[PDB]
RNA sequence: AGGAGGUAAAAAUG
RNA sequence: CGCUUACCACUUUGUGAUUCAUGACUGGGGCGAAGUCGUAACAAGGUAACCGUAGGGGAACCUGCGGUUGGAUCACCUCCU
RNA sequence: CGGCCGCAAGGUUAAAACUCAAAUGAAUUGACGGGGGCCCGCACAAGCGGUGGAGCAUGUGGUUUAAUUCGAUGCAACGCG
RNA sequence: CCCGCAGAAGAAGCACCGGCUAACUCCGUGCCAGCAGCCGCGGUAAUACGGAGGGUGCAAGCGUUAAUCGGAAUUACUGGG
């Protein structure tokens, strides 16, 4: 027990480390997305997946993957983000929003049609 | 490939100044053969690489692009032609150079190993429910 | 200052000849549309590029000197022969400049 | 069965 | 009323502490890539290795000093009782 | 990094960002040792007759050519299909 | 709030279906396009990628993201080494 040792020194609530440098406890965030690239994954998998770095408007500039098919998205297209990582590239901990002020979803993804914020067709 | 030094006669200013230094009443007074350049932006015609010649910073070229260049080593003002003559060679052809690099890097015999190995990982997975 | 000019010599050989390397039973027999060339050496670019670009170990060129390049990923054969030309614009003057 | 003593040469790399 | 002493906020100035951004350039770390050459480390890895300290060196590392086992190896041959 | 101590090399105290979803302990198994034991086989020792040297027949490589068909190509390919 | 008209008329989509954790086949592209919270799925036969059929969960709400607690006896006085 060593109870004197605990009267000096108390049990230490330990603070864990967050998954998401962005703001505290934002649930989004506007990026000014700049320099868009495609690099490729690690030992799990193998492809040409597009990403794009982001400029912060609360000052950072982090990385983030653009789950998406469309690419609605240049220089500067400032839009927003939701947290997450992808697992598989080494650095990214965002994602980039298919349904911000700029960038819209994919046209014809039918099943699960909520996803990347994709509008519903009433055809 | 077909190499032969152009620098048009009648298309570059020569400036003959005085020198600077030391060695003695020689070198102030008939030391006006130094010479000192003035190549105008305004004489470039491949139209491209001129402007990148002045906007890429360095010296012997101003904020304008009149490019000078002052050679204070020689006696005679012969040889102070030629010297300052080079230099313009060696500066304009050396920064002209805007490498045509290339890319990429795409892993091609990664996956012809990668490929074969997470897949064989399965039998990893295999440890449950049957 | 001094006019250098890449211009395309006469000395090469443009000849839609066999490519080099797998693809099957194609690559064995047929084999068109890559662009393999050879640029004969004991021409032009007046001895000081033939024998410089000699003394050096490299890859697609003969021990003589008639450089053997293979244009290899481009579909349309106006893009081949790019492939093929431009190549040699950076090859020769790399063993050169 | 206990016990004492004696005994031997180098040779790299996939 | 007027004048004046003392106290005081603000401001200005001199000289420091501390703290926050940014800074050409430069070093160390991780990751992917795995292009290069090495094949250290692991069977005693073909020189057993690890820790501390010192020097050397293109890289893993090498060598001297001391310590630990988180290291091996105990047959025949000759002879004797 | 700062503090403290030291002549110096450094020592002591002691983080974070970032990055991975594994790191590690125990004992179990095959393999190798110029490791040992025990044991076998023309392995050696004890002898006999051959190859290699000469010519000839045949096969392969290399070379050459309009083609010298192709495959096998350490033991276990080369009088092989 | 009550009485009358009252054509069912004007009133259902969202996520997910390899396991974790209820629910399956086929087609198209081939470690390419893409998916995910974790392990991972995709190399011309994909129950995990896209679509279609069907199913499961929930419901005028359903998922995603973020934050707190429990899970976590991974700060353990209760209650660890």
């Amino acid at each position: 027990a060593t109870v004197n040792q605990l009267v000096r020194k108390p049990r230490a609530r330990k603070v864990a480390k967050s998954n998401v440098p962005a703001l505290e406890a934002c649930p989004q965030k506007r990026g000014v997305c700049t320099r868009v690239y495609t690099t490729t994954p690690k030992k799990p998998n193998s492809a040409l997946r597009k990403v794009c770095r982001v400029r912060l408007t609360n000052g950072f500039e982090v990385t983030s993957y653009i789950g998406g098919e469309g690419h609605n998205l240049q220089e500067h297209s400032v839009i927003l983000i939701r947290g997450g990582r992808v697992k598989d590239l080494p650095g990214v901990r965002y994602h980039t929003v298919r349904g911000a002020l700029d960038c819209s979803g994919v046209k014809d993804r039918k099943q699960a049609r909520s996803k990347y914020g994709v509008k519903r067709p009433k055809a | 490939i077909s190499r032969h030094v152009a620098i048009p006669d009648g298309e570059l200013e020569i400036t003959a100044i005085r020198a600077q230094g030391a060695g003695g009443q020689h070198v102030n007074k008939t030391s006006t053969a130094i010479h000192l350049r003035f190549d105008i932006r305004a004489s470039s015609l491949p139209e491209y690489y001129k402007e990148r010649l002045l906007a890429a910073s360095h010296h012997l070229i101003s904020s304008d692009g009149v490019i000078v260049i002052k050679a204070q080593e020689y006696r005679s003002q012969e040889l102070n032609r030629e010297a300052a003559l080079a230099r313009l060679v060696a500066m304009i052809k050396e920064l002209t150079t805007e490498k045509k690099a290339r890319r990429p890097t795409r892993p091609t015999r990664a996956s012809k190993e990668r490929r074969l190995a997470s897949k064989a990982q399965k039998s990893s997975v295999k440890a449950m429910r049957g």
